[PDB]
């Protein structure tokens, strides 16, 4: 059980940064700067 | 010859169209880079 | 059986979100301009 309680921690701890860094690379495309392949 | 292996590779198509336009002789597409 | 499928729908969703992340950062390669290392 405390094996996988240790697991489920790390996994959470990964999804709360997955979302972090997604919300930063989202970040990343709104706010860059597009001067040669404007269509 | 670089520069348009690397436009391939990553979809920039914008580089590639105005890189294959100056010639119609077609020597760059047939080339293998390593 | 419950902590399992817990842990696996907790991997599951890992995966969709790094399946987008992928996505948008392919996106971010794609639509970035370069002009000083152009080679």
């Amino acid at each position: 059980e405390m094996e996988i309680l240790k697991q489920k921690y790390r996994l959470k701890d990964l999804t709360f940064l997955l979302e972090k860094q997604h919300e930063l690379i989202k970040l990343i495309i709104q706010k860059m700067e597009i001067i040669s392949e404007t269509e | 010859k670089s520069p348009l292996h690397f436009a391939a590779s990553y979809g920039r198509i914008n580089t590639c169209q105005r890189l294959l336009q100056d010639i119609s002789d077609t020597r760059l597409l047939n080339e293998g880079d390593l």
